[PDB]
C-alpha cells in the first residue's frame, strides 16, 4: 500500500459493515464500484418519447417558445414504443447481448438507454452516448411510420433540438447527467458539471446517498483534473472516505449527538473533541485562556473537519428542513472552527471562500440561484476541490419544499430514468462491498 | 410590362440596357464620383491632422476605369453610390444591428410564481403596472434602493425601456398602455389571433438596454443588464428584503429559465457570447423583420424585406466585419436589395407558381423542386444574357448566384409551403447556373451548395435541421457570403405564402412590433435608403458629454 | 469551547456573544405583538402562511439523518422562511456583522446567516424567527441608536452620527425623542409606517457602549494591541498558505 | 505633512474630518445636486418625447438624505459628482476601452520569411515603407486591387492606422518615421535598452482598427480586420498574384502565428471572443498603462496609475456592465482613484519599506509578508477610525477592503521585488481587516480572499499561476468587484520598484507608447477627470453621416 | 525558467528567473514523475527520455481513463507530476514553485 491508513465502513443506518479497510480500496482509481458508477453515468441517456411525440404533433421544435407552422406530424410514438425501442436497440448495440440497454418506462413515455461500453473504448470522450442514442431513435421513428424524406428533418429537430446551429442540444427531448464538453470550465471538469438537483433526484432524497454520490463524482473529478496526484492524493482520499462515505461512522455519530438540539457550533465542539481524543490534533501552546492546537497530519485534520462540515450541514439545514442555509453553514463552520482551534479550515480556506460566493450568488440579483442548480463546474462553486458540493447535495436532499427550482422542477426526466439504476440510486453499499472485495489487492 | 430593373439600368448607364458595347478609360477615374472625391479630400485632411498618411487614391490600382455606379435601393426611388450602403457609412444599418443586439425577451411567469408561491404575495395588473413604472426608471441605469448611488445620464440612455405583452386581452388592457405592445393594434386580425393563442396567459417582457452600452460592450451584456434591473425592480416594487434567498430565484429566472436571447453563443474558433449575429437563426431573423405584419397581401415583398435585413446583417456586418473586415462585403449584399433585380426574378417565380400550382398547393416533392427551381433559374440567367447592362451591374458571379437562387428557392417554397423543399431548390439553382455559364461564385462560394443537396434532408447530428432552425453557425454555412440572408428569405417565403403570423418564434415576432424602436423594422429597405442619404438619427451618440 | 482568542474586552465580548451558555443581558421589553410588527411579515392575529404542507403531510422518504435531526417547530408546520436584518454602527454598536453570524450559528438552530459590511441577516422558519427576533431585539445584541432593523436601504454603518447620537437611516425607521430620551420605531424593517409605534427605550450611554462593543478601534481598544488575537489570525494565514502549497 | 486625503475631505464636508457628528435629512434630497437636477429634468424630457416614463426621482427610495459627495480625481485638482465618473457618462473611460479593444500586435517576421523564402523576393526598409504606406490606406477600409470597390469614409475612420517597431535601431531609422514607434524617444535610456534587447531584430506592427467598427462589432473583430488589410497590402506592395497559395501563409501568420491579442477568449458561461476585458491578464493591463515610462522615479505613482486603469476597466466596464449592468459599480472603482486615499496609504507603506528594508531588498518570505502587510493594514484602518469623514466617504466595506489591501500588497511587493509575496500580503490584509472591524465587504466579497492564501503559492492545474499571468478569468477572480484592478497594481508594484521597463509583455508595453492613440495612457487619472468634465473628444462618432 | 519566459508568446517576468539543471537531471526527474503518474507499479505507465534527456515520452496509465469522462487527465496528470518532480529535484522554494507550474502548463487557467 502507498498509504497505511485504514477505515471502518458503515451502512446508511450507522451499522458496521467492514473493519479496517485500506484507504486506497476506496480510491476512484482502484474501487470497481466507483468505476461502474462513473462508466454508467457516462453511457446512460434518458429519452422522452412523449416529449418527442408532442414536439412533432405541435411542430414545437428548436427551443423555448419555438414553433414552425405547417410542419406538424402526428405520429403515435408512445403507442408504438416497444417496436421503436427494439429497433433503436439494434442500432445502438455493437453485438447482440452486449451491455446495451433500452428499457421503456411510464407506459412507453420514457426510455432508459445505456449505450454499450465498447463504443467508449474507442471514443475520446462521452458524447457518443447522446449522439448514438439520438440518431438510433430518429432512425427508428422514421422507419416505424415510414416518415418521408421531406419530413424526417422534423423528427431530428424533435429529438436533438437546434443543434448544430446552437452549440448545445437546445430543445432536445433526450437528457444526460453530463453536459456537453464545450461547457467545461477547465479540462477534466466533466464529472463536475452535474447539477446538484440531478444527484438529489436520482438518490430519491436519501441524504447520505446523495452526499455519497456527489462526493464520488467530485473526488473522481479531482483525479481526472490531476489535483489528487502526488502530494495531494491522500488528502483527497481521506476526504472521500470521511466526508462522503461516513468512514468510522463519524458523520453519522456527529449528527446523532447533535440532531435533537444542536447547531453548527455544537457540532464543531464535538468534532474538535473527537479529533483530540483520536490524536489527530493536540495542544501546541497556550495563550491567555486560549489553547492553540496543532497537527502533524494536515490531511487527516482536514478529513475530520470535513466530516464535521457535512454533519453541521445535516444538523443546520436538517433542522430547518430548508436548504438555503447550506451556504451559511459552509462559511461559518469553517470560520468558527479556525478561531476555535488555530488550525486551518476545510480545504485550507477554499470551502469558506466557495461559501462566501455561494451565499452571495444565492441571495442576490447578480446570478446563481437556489442551491439545487449549482454544481462543481459552476463558476461560483468550482473553487473547493470536492469538499463543498456534497454538502449542498445533502442540504437539498433534506429540503421539505422551500425551493422554486426544486429537483421536481428541474430534474424529473433524469429522476425517472437514472433512479432506476441501483448503483446510481444507492451507491454507498456498492462502493463499500467493492472495497471489501479488493482489500487484499491494495 | 418592363422588367422591374429597367429604370435602374437606364439611370446607371449611357447606353440602352440591351446594348453589348460601351466606353471605358475616359471617364475621369475616381473624379467621376462625388463620393470618391469626398473621400480623397477627407483622406488629405486626416493625414495632415494626425501626421500619418491615410486614404490616397494613388495607392494600388486606379478606381473608375469603368462607370462607378449608383444603386437604386429596391422599393424606393433613392439612388446612391455603393459607398453610402457600406455599414460603416450608414447609421441606419448600424442601428438595425444595435436594436437587435440590445434586445432580450424575458418572461414574468416564473417571477410571478416566485412572488405568489414562495413569498406569498399577490400579483395583479396594478402590481405589474407599478413594477413596469419602476423598471422603466431602473433599466436605463438608475437607482431604486440604495443611498448615494450614481446613475446614467437619462438623455444618453433614452432608447432603453421595458414593455410587456400577453395573449390575455383582459390582462393586457388593465396594464398601463404606455408599457404594452398592443398585439391587436400592431397585427392584422388573423395574425393577432394566432399570436395571442401562442402566448396565452403568459406575460413577457421586451427589454431594450441602451445603445451606448451595447456599443461600449457586447451582445452578451444584454441579458445580464436586463436581469440586474429586473431584479432591482422586483425588490422595489414587491417590497421584499433587498437581497434574500428568493432574490436568487428572480436572477435565475431572468438570466436563464425564462430568457430568450436573439442569438446563442458560438464555438471557440469564432468565439462570441449571446446576441451576436452568428447566433441568430434564420427563422428569428425573419421574425424580427416586421414586413409580415404590414405587407401581408404581398408574400414576395415580405420575403424580400427579410432578404434585405439578412443580407445586410449577415454579409456586411457579420461576415464582412465580425468575421473579416476592411473594405468588406457591401456589394455582395447590395445585390440582394438594390435595382429591383431580385424583386423581378421573384415576382416572376411567384407568378409561375400561381399559374401552375397555386400558392401552397404544389406537392411537397422533388418533382416540384425540379420544376420550379429550374424554370426560375433559367429566367434569371436569361435576364443577364438579354441585358448586358444587368450583367455589368451584378458583375460578380457570387452576387448573381445568390440572387438567382434566392428567387428559385423562395418560389419553390411559395409552391410547397415548406422551407426544406425551398432550400433544395436553392441548391439545384446553383448547380444549373454553374453548368450554364461555366462559373458560379468566388473561389469558395459553393462549399455549402456542393454539400447542400445531400444535407437538405439529412437527419444526422450536425447535418439535419429544418431550415428555420439553421443559422450562420450551421457548419456548412459558417464562412461564406451570398447565402445567409437569402436563406432567411427562403425561411420566410412559405410562411408568407401560407399567411402565417411568424416563421419560428412568435415571441420574437411580437417583440419587434414596437413603435419605440429606433430602426423601423417594418420598412428595412426604406431605412437603408434613409441612412444612405445621411438622414437617419441613431441612438448611442456621446455629443452631450463631449465638447460642443 | 473557547470561541475566540484575545485579552481585550472586545475579545471577551466576542466570546460572550458566541457562547450559548452566556445569558445575554436583557435591556428592554418588547412584546410578542410588537416583534411581529417590527418584522412586518404578517399581521398580528394572522395565521402563519405556509410554503409547503406540514411535515406530517408531505411524506419524506425513510432516512436516518431525518430521523436523527429534529425539525424546528416552524419546519414541522411548513412556515415560510423569513428574515430579520440589522445594521450596526462602527461607532461602538454592541454587536457587529461577523459577530452576529458567528453567534447565530452557535446559538440558533436551522439558521441561514449572512454577513455584509452594512447589513447582517438571518433567515429561518417564520415562527422560529419570531422567537429569535425577540432575543435579538430585547438584549444587548441591539441598541436603538447604534443599531437599526433594516430590510432595505441599509446605508449608515460607516456614517457619522446625528446630533442625538443616532445612526443615519435613509428611511428614518427609528426616531429619537429629545423630550423622552427614548427611541420609537415608527416603521417596520422594510420601511412601512406602523399604525402604532413601538417604544425601543433609551439608548445606551457612551461608556456602556464602549464596555459592550465588539468592534476594535484606535479610540477604544485597538486590534493591533490585542496581540494574541493578531497572532492567531497570522497563524491561520500561514497554515492556509502551507496547506495549499503542500499538505503532506 | 498633512495626510494626502485631508484636502478632499475638507472640500466635501462642512465639518472638520475628525468630527463624529453631522446633519442629515434637511439637505433638499436630490435637489442638493446639480447633476441629479440635470438628470431629473432630462428624464422628464425623455419621457415626454417617447411616450414612456423613464428616470423619475419619486421611484423607490429618496436619494440625498445625506450629502451627495463630490470626488477629487486623485493626482488632479478636479472635483466632480460620482455620476461623472460612471463609464456611460464619461467618454474618456469609453475611449480607454476602445483603444485597447481595437488594438492588436502583429509580427512581420513570418511574413517577411514567406516573401523571401517562398516567393523569392527581397525585403528591405524601402519595401517595408512602401508596404506601410499601402496598409495605412487600406487598414481604415479602402481598396488597393479590385475595380468598383466601395469604401469607408476616411473621416469616420481617422483613428485607424498601422505603425511598426523594432529593436534594430538602424532598421528603425531607415523606415519612414511617420510609421515608427520610436522606442528611443518614448522611453528613458535604461527602459529603452531593455525593450530593444527583448525585441531584437524582430519587426512588429501595432494595428488599430476604427473605433466605429469596434463599437458596432466586438473585440474579436480586431485581429481579423487587421489580417484582411495586412493581406491586401502584402498583395499590393510585394506584387504577387492577388490570391495564390502563398496568400494563405500571410493569413495564417497575421491571424494566428504571430498575432498578440490583448485578451484571450473566455469559457462558455461567460462566453466572449478575444480582446474583451476578461481576457486581459493583469500583467498586460499594467503594460498597457504608460505611467511606467513617464513617472519612473515614483513607483507609487506608476502602481496607482495601473490601479486606476484596472479598477475602471475591470470593475466599471467589465464587471459592472459586460458581466452585470444597470447602475453598476462606479464607486466600487472610484474608491481606488479618488480623494488621494489609496495614495496616502501606499506612500505610507513605501516609506515603511524604505525605512525598514530598502526597496526590493527584503527577504522574499512569509516573514516579510507578515511584517509589511500587517503594518500597512493597521495604518489604513486607523485612518478610517481617526477620520469619521474618511469612513463616510468610503462608506462601503468593500471599497475600504480593496484600498487597504492594495496598499498592503503593493507595499509588500515594493519590499520583495516579487508580485507573489505582494499577493500574499493582499490576502493577509483582508483577514486582519475582517477581524479588526468584524466586517469586510459585500456578501460575496471575500470568496477569492478566503481561497486566497492557499492559492497564492499553489502549483495545481487551475490554482497555480504567477500573479502577472492571472487575470479576470482566473477561477477565483472571475466574479467579484474590488480586486482585479488592484491586482494589476500589485503586478506592477515590484517591477516599478525594480525599475523594470515592463511587467509581462514588452511588445504590449511598446504598443501603447504612441501619441496617435486617442486616450492618453500616460495619464489615466488626468484623462478620467477630463472626461468627467465633458472635455474629452472620443473617436467613432457618427455626426458626419447623420442630420445636423 | 532560466529566462522567465512563461505564459505565451513574447511574455517574460523580469526578476523571476530560475536556473535549474533539468536536462542534466532528467533521469531522476522522469523517475519521480513516473511514480506519481502510475497507478500501480509495473502497470502500463511509460516515462521514457528522448534526445539526451531534452524530451520525454509519457503514457498515462489506462486505469486513470477507466474512471475519467474524457482525455484531459493525460496532460493534467503529466503536468502536475513533472511540476512536483522538478520542485523536489532542486528543492525549489514555495515562493518560486509557481514559476515551474507556469513553465510547464503556461497561462492556464487565465487562458
Ligand atoms: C439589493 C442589494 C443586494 C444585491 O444583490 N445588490 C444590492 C443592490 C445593488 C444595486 C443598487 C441600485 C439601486 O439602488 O437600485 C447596484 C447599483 C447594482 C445594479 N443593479 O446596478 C449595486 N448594488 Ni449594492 N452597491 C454598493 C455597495 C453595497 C453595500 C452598501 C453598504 C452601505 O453601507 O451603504 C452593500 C453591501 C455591504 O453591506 O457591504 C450593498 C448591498 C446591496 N446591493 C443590496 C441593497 C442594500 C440596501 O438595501 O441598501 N451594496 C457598496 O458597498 C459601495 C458600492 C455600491 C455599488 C454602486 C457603485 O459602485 O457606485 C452598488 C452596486
Ligand atoms: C455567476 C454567473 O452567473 P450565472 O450563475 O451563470 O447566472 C456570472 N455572473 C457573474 O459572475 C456576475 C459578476 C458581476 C456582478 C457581481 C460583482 S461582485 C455570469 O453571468 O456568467
Ligand atoms: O478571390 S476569392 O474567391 O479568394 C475572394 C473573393 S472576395
Ligand atoms: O448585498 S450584496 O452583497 O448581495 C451586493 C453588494 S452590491
Ligand atoms: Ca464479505
Ligand atoms: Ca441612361
Ligand atoms: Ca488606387
Ligand atoms: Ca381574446
Ligand atoms: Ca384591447
Ligand atoms: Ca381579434
Ligand atoms: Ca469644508
Ligand atoms: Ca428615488
Ligand atoms: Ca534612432
Ligand atoms: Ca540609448
Ligand atoms: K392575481
Ligand atoms: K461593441
Ligand atoms: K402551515
Ligand atoms: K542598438
Amino acid at each position: 500500500a502507498k498509504f497505511e491508513d485504514k477505515v471502518d465502513l458503515y451502512d446508511d443506518r450507522g451499522n458496521l459493515v467492514e473493519e479496517q479497510v485500506p484507504l486506497e480500496a476506496l480510491s476512484p482509481l482502484r474501487n470497481p464500484a466507483i468505476k461502474s458508477i462513473v462508466q454508467g453515468i457516462k453511457r446512460t441517456v434518458a429519452v422522452n418519447l412523449e416529449g418527442i411525440e408532442n414536439a412533432l404533433k405541435t411542430a414545437k421544435v428548436g427551443g423555448p417558445a419555438c414553433k414552425i407552422m405547417g410542419r406538424e406530424l402526428d405520429l403515435d410514438i408512445v403507442g408504438n414504443a416497444e417496436s421503436i425501442a427494439a429497433a433503436a436497440k439494434e442500432m445502438i448495440q455493437v453485438t447482440e447481448d452486449d451491455d446495451t440497454k433500452v428499457e421503456l418506462l411510464g407506459g412507453g413515455k420514457r426510455a432508459l438507454v445505456q449505450v454499450p461500453s465498447a463504443r467508449f473504448d474507442v471514443a475520446a470522450e462521452y458524447s457518443a452516448a447522446p449522439l448514438v442514442t439520438a440518431t438510433a431513435f430518429v432512425q427508428a421513428i422514421i422507419n416505424e411510420f415510414d416518415v418521408s424524406m421531406y419530413d424526417a428533418n422534423m423528427v431530428k429537430a424533435a429529438v436533438l433540438g437546434r443543434y448544430p446551429q446552437s452549440v448545445e442540444y437546445m430543445g432536445a427531448n433526450i437528457a444526460t447527467m453530463l453536459d456537453i464538453p464545450q461547457k467545461l470550465e477547465g479540462p477534466g471538469y466533466a464529472l463536475r458539471n452535474i447539477m446538484v438537483n440531478h444527484v438529489v433526484a436520482t438518490t430519491l432524497k436519501n441524504t447520505l446517498q446523495a452526499a455519497a454520490l456527489s462526493t464520488i463524482l467530485e473526488q473522481t473529478a479531482m483525479f481526472e483534473m490531476g489535483d489528487a496526484v502526488g502530494a495531494f492524493e491522500r488528502m483527497h482520499l481521506l476526504g472521500l472516505a470521511y466526508q462522503g462515505m461516513n468512514a468510522d461512522n463519524l458523520v453519522f455519530d456527529l449528527v446523532k449527538a447533535n440532531g435533537k438540539e444542536g447547531t453548527v457550533g455544537s457540532v464543531i465542539a464535538d468534532l474538535v473533541e473527537r479529533a483530540l481524543e483520536d490524536g489527530v490534533i493536540k495542544v501546541e501552546k497556550e495563550l491567555t485562556d486560549y489553547k492553540v492546537y496543532g497537527t502533524d497530519d494536515l490531511a487527516m485534520w482536514n478529513a475530520y473537519a470535513a466530516a464535521g462540515l457535512m454533519a453541521a450541514t445535516m444538523v443546520n439545514q436538517g433542522a430547518a428542513r430548508a436548504a438555503q442555509g447550506v451556504s451559511s453553514t459552509l462559511l461559518y463552520y469553517n470560520d468558527l472552527i479556525e478561531f476555535e482551534t488555530g488550525l486551518p479550515s476545510v480545504d485550507f480556506g477554499k470551502v469558506e471562500g466557495t461559501a462566501v460566493g455561494f451565499s452571495f450568488f444565492s441571495h442576490s440579483i447578480y446570478g446563481g440561484g437556489g442551491p439545487g442548480i449549482f454544481n462543481g463546474n459552476h463558476i461560483v462553486t468550482r473553487h473547493s476541490k470536492g469538499f463543498a458540493i456534497p454538502c449542498v447535495a445533502a442540504a437539498m436532499a433534506l429540503d421539505a419544499g422551500t425551493q422554486m427550482f426544486s429537483p421536481e422542477a428541474t430534474s424529473g426526466l433524469i429522476k425517472e430514468v437514472f433512479s432506476q439504476v441501483d448503483e446510481f440510486r444507492e451507491p454507498l453499499k456498492y462502493v463499500v462491498e467493492a472495497a471489501a472485495e479488493i482489500k487484499n489487492e491494495i | 410590362a418592363d422588367k422591374l430593373f429597367i429604370n435602374a439600368l437606364k439611370k446607371k448607364f449611357e447606353e440602352s440596357p440591351e446594348e453589348k458595347k460601351t466606353t471605358f478609360y475616359t471617364l475621369g477615374g475616381w473624379k467621376q464620383s462625388e463620393r470618391k472625391t469626398e473621400f480623397v479630400n477627407a483622406g488629405k485632411e486626416v493625414a495632415e491632422k494626425r501626421g500619418i498618411p491615410q486614404y490616397n487614391p494613388d495607392i494600388g490600382t486606379p478606381l473608375g476605369q469603368r462607370v462607378l455606379m449608383p444603386y437604386q435601393v429596391s422599393t424606393t426611388d433613392t439612388y446612391v453610390e455603393g459607398d453610402d450602403l457600406h455599414f460603416v457609412n450608414n447609421a441606419a444599418m448600424q442601428q438595425l444591428w444595435d436594436d437587435i443586439r440590445r434586445t432580450v425577451i424575458v418572461g414574468l411567469n416564473h417571477a410571478h410564481a416566485v412572488i405568489e408561491k414562495r413569498l406569498g404575495k399577490e400579483v395583479t395588473p396594478e402590481t405589474i403596472t407599478h413594477y413596469l413604472e419602476t423598471v422603466n426608471h431602473a433599466m436605463p441605469g438608475a437607482a431604486v434602493v440604495q443611498e448615494h448611488m450614481v446613475e446614467t445620464h437619462p438623455a444618453l440612455v433614452a432608447d432603453s425601456y421595458v414593455k410587456v405583452f400577453t395573449g390575455n386581452d383582459e390582462i393586457a388592457d388593465e396594464i398601463d398602455p404606455a408599457f404594452v405592445i398592443d398585439i391587436n393594434k400592431q397585427f392584422p386580425e388573423d395574425q393577432a389571433e394566432t399570436l395571442k393563442a401562442e402566448v396565452g396567459d403568459g406575460i413577457w417582457q421586451v427589454v431594450r438596454i441602451p445603445t451606448i452600452v451595447s456599443r461600449t460592450c457586447d451582445g452578451a451584456t444584454t441579458s445580464r443588464w436586463s436581469a440586474m434591473q429586473i431584479g432591482m425592480s422586483m425588490i422595489s416594487a414587491y417590497k421584499q428584503a433587498a437581497g434574500e434567498a428568493a432574490t436568487g430565484d428572480f436572477a435565475y429566472a431572468a438570466k436563464h429559465a425564462e430568457v430568450i436571447h436573439m442569438g446563442t453563443y458560438l464555438p471557440v474558433r469564432r468565439a462570441r457570447g449571446e446576441n451576436e449575429p452568428g447566433g441568430v437563426p434564420f427563422g428569428y431573423l425573419a421574425d424580427i423583420c416586421q414586413s409580415s405584419r404590414v405587407n401581408y397581401d404581398d408574400p414576395v415583398r415580405v420575403s424580400l424585406d427579410v432578404v434585405a435585413t439578412g443580407a445586410m446583417l449577415y454579409d456586411q456586418i457579420w461576415l464582412g466585419s465580425y468575421m473579416s473586415g476592411g473594405v468588406g462585403f457591401t456589394q455582395y449584399a447590395t445585390a440582394a436589395y438594390t435595382d429591383n433585380i431580385l424583386d423581378d426574378f421573384t415576382y416572376f417565380g411567384k407568378e409561375y407558381v400561381e399559374d401552375k400550382y397555386g400558392l401552397c398547393e404544389a406537392p411537397n416533392t422533388m418533382d416540384t423542386v425540379l420544376d420550379i427551381a429550374t424554370e426560375v433559374t433559367f429566367y434569371g440567367l436569361e435576364q443577364y444574357e438579354e441585358y448586358p447592362a444587368l450583367l455589368e451591374d451584378q458583375f460578380g458571379g457570387s452576387q448573381r448566384a445568390a440572387v438567382v437562387a434566392a428567387a428559385a428557392g423562395c418560389s419553390t417554397a411559395f409552391a410547397t409551403g415548406n422551407a426544406q423543399t425551398g432550400l433544395s431548390g436553392w441548391y439545384l439553382s446553383m448547380y444549373l447556373h454553374k453548368e450554364q455559364h461555366s462559373r458560379l461564385g468566388f473561389y469558395g462560394y459553393d462549399l455549402q451548395d456542393q454539400c447542400g443537396a445531400s444535407n437538405v434532408f439529412s437527419i444526422r447530428g450536425d447535418e439535419g435541421l429544418p431550415l428555420e432552425l439553421r443559422g450562420p453557425n450551421y457548419p456548412n454555412y459558417a464562412m461564406n457570403v451570398g447565402h445567409q440572408g437569402e436563406y432567411a428569405g427562403i425561411s420566410q417565403a412559405p410562411h408568407a405564402a401560407r399567411g402565417d403570423a411568424f416563421v419560428f418564434n412568435p415571441l420574437v415576432k411580437i417583440a419587434f412590433a414596437d413603435d419605440n424602436l429606433v430602426f423601423d423594422f417594418t420598412n428595412v429597405r426604406g431605412e437603408f435608403a434613409k441612412g444612405a442619404l445621411r438622414e437617419f438619427e441613431p441612438a448611442g451618440e456621446r455629443a452631450l458629454i463631449t465638447p460642443a | 469551547a473557547q470561541y475566540y482568542p484575545g485579552t481585550s474586552k472586545v475579545a471577551q465580548n466576542r466570546r460572550n456573544f458566541c457562547n450559548p451558555e452566556y445569558e445575554l443581558e436583557k435591556l428592554r421589553e418588547i412584546s410578542d405583538e410588537d416583534v411581529v410588527k417590527i418584522l412586518g411579515h404578517r399581521a398580528p392575529g394572522e395565521e402563519y402562511p405556509s410554503v409547503h404542507p406540514p411535515l406530517e403531510e408531505m411524506d419524506e422518504p425513510e432516512d436516518a439523518i431525518r430521523e436523527m435531526v429534529e425539525p424546528i417547530d416552524g419546519a414541522k408546520a411548513g412556515d415560510r422562511v423569513r428574515y430579520i436584518q440589522f445594521t450596526d454602527s462602527m461607532y461602538f454598536a454592541p454587536a457587529q456583522p461577523y459577530v452576529r453570524s458567528r453567534a447565530y450559528l452557535c446559538r440558533y438552530r436551522g439558521a441561514d446567516a449572512g454577513t455584509l459590511s452594512g447589513r447582517q441577516i438571518i433567515e429561518t422558519r417564520e415562527r422560529d424567527l419570531e422567537k429569535v427576533s425577540k432575543e435579538l431585539l430585547e438584549t444587548e445584541f441591539f441598541d436603538p441608536a447604534r443599531s437599526g432593523v433594516r430590510g432595505k436601504s441599509v446605508h449608515g454603518h460607516s456614517l457619522r452620527l446625528d446630533e442625538d447620537g443616532m445612526m443615519f437611516d435613509m428611511l428614518r425607521r427609528q426616531i429619537y425623542n429629545k423630550d423622552t430620551g427614548k427611541v420609537e420605531m415608527v416603521k417596520n424593517q422594510i420601511g412601512d409606517e406602523l399604525d402604532e409605534p413601538v417604544d425601543l427605550g433609551e439608548p445606551l450611554d457612551e461608556e456602556t457602549l464602549m464596555d459592550k462593543t465588539t468592534i476594535y478601534r484606535v479610540d477604544g481598544e485597538a486590534y493591533r494591541d490585542d496581540v494574541e488575537a493578531v497572532e492567531i489570525m497570522q497563524r491561520i494565514h500561514v497554515l492556509r498558505s502551507q496547506g495549499g502549497y503542500n499538505p503532506e
